[PDB]
């Protein structure tokens, strides 16, 4: 088979940058005598399934945006956008069909935006979950950029980093911003020995913490 | 619109065997060389087998020749693909294609889950306010396997400022959250409620975010 070769793994520019990417084939996609070049450019959203965007290697399908573009030919061949919007985030994995075929390990395209604080919300356990042995206490931190933070829980006044457990969720297609849910699972019992619980966000978006706790069941 | 369902995927033991289908439509599919795509949880794409239109040729890749045989079924418009002592490396998402420039499209995915584990449906909990201009709603779809679980806020009428996190593995068991925001006037006037579904378990479940107690 023929392995196909995709750099950088990762790519990151801001709405309306012209951006290319490399696709490398172990050997010429080329036929001699057309010059065509048997390559491919599949483009695959966050929960969506690929879509070709080109093919033979500079040829957009129909109803693809014209920023879109590609080159190269023989083994070597390039995807560019010449301006890179907030809906173009996706991998885009190049393929080849010379031989069978082969896929690339594809790049991720990121959009850089304008820094972004998060909106945090603390949720104590539903009384439904309790009522088995559990208490999951939520934390929302929604919206947000970049996406390095910081999430620490302080029940009572002290920190817990035992029971909890991070979801970042990918890039968004619209405003281009993170979300990320902090969530502290401790037992039904382990969870009423104490009544402060607090979820501590500091994100480079400000010095000050974002602190959203509550009291057990106070209401 | 062309049309490309694959099912019969989902968990199954290693070393176990299972029989995807493609149902085709939209297209003279007997006209057509499909193909079946796979993705690793990792996110790698990686082509697993093609048969040419008549069926009179199949092509693999070196290493899936032998555990997969793709065979098709022009009078049923249905693409089939066997997978046989099924290891773990073999979980992925498996996608029917069709790579023709004037049918170019791939459906939406069967998940198949290689593990000894076993199907337990999901647990879905509430996320209520606590003790504003926006209302910020949760759902906890917890101790599920395996993948996936679908969540949708008031039957999906509230696309969006909603947001689903992916599930965290622990004890081989999927736990993951969905958040969803509408503005303060709405909720609790009018109601808002997540509609979880898991399909390994056929389990359709929904629950109203009600304003907690007191």
């Amino acid at each position: 088979d023929i392995v196909m070769t995709q750099s950088p793994s990762s790519l990151a520019v801001s709405v309306g940058e012209k951006v290319t990417m490399s696709c490398r084939s172990s050997q010429s996609l080329l036929n001699t005598r057309t010059r065509k070049s048997y390559l491919a450019w599949f483009q695959q959203k966050p929960g969506q399934s690929p879509k070709m965007l080109i093919y033979w290697a500079s040829t957009r399908e129909s109803g693809v945006p014209d920023r879109f573009t590609g080159s190269g030919s023989g083994t070597d061949f390039t995807l560019t956008i010449s301006s890179v919007q907030a809906e173009d985030l996706a991998v885009y994995y190049c393929k080849q069909s010379y031989s069978l075929y082969t896929f690339g390990g594809g790049t991720k395209l990121e959009i850089k935006r304008a820094d972004a604080a998060p909106t945090v919300s603390i949720f104590p356990p539903s009384s439904e979950q309790l009522t088995s042995g559990g208490a999951s206490v939520v934390c929302f931190l929604n919206n947000f950029y970049p996406k390095d933070i910081n999430v620490k829980w302080k029940i009572d006044g002290s920190e817990r980093q035992n029971g909890v457990l991070n979801s970042w969720t990918d890039q968004d297609s619209k405003d281009s911003t993170y979300s990320m849910s902090s969530t502290l699972t401790l037992t039904k019992d382990e969870y009423e020995r104490h009544n402060s619980y607090t979820c501590e966000a500091t994100h480079k978006t400000s010095t000050s913490p974002i602190v959203k706790s509550f009291n057990r069941n106070e209401c | 619109e062309v049309q490309l369902v694959e099912s019969g995927g989902g968990l199954v033991k290693p070393g176990g065997s299972l029989k995807l289908s493609c149902a085709a439509s939209g297209f003279t599919f007997s006209s057509y060389a499909m193909s079946w795509v796979r993705q690793s949880p990792e996110k790698r794409l990686e082509w697993v087998a093609e048969v040419s239109s008549d069926g009179s040729y199949a092509y693999y890749p070196d290493t899936l020749t032998g555990r997969f045989t793709i065979s098709r079924d022009n009078a049923k418009n249905t693409l089939y693909l066997e997978m046989t002592s099924l290891r773990s490396e073999d979980t992925a998402m498996y996608y029917c294609a069709s790579f023709n420039w004037d049918v170019a499209y791939w459906g939406q995915g069967t998940l198949v889950t290689v593990s000894a584990a076993k199907t337990t449906p999901p647990s879905v909990y509430p996320l209520a306010p606590g003790s504003n201009s926006m209302v910020t709603l949760g759902c906890l779809v917890k101790g599920y396997f395996p993948e996936p679980v679908t969540v949708t806020w008031n039957s999906g009428s509230l696309s969006s400022g909603v947001h689903t996190f992916p599930a965290v593995l622990q004890s081989d068991l999927y736990t993951l959250s969905s958040s969803v925001t509408v503005p303060s006037s709405p909720r609790p006037s009018e109601t808002v409620t997540c509609n979880v579904a898991h399909p390994a378990s056929s389990t359709k479940v929904d629950k109203k975010i009600v304003p907690r107690d007191c």
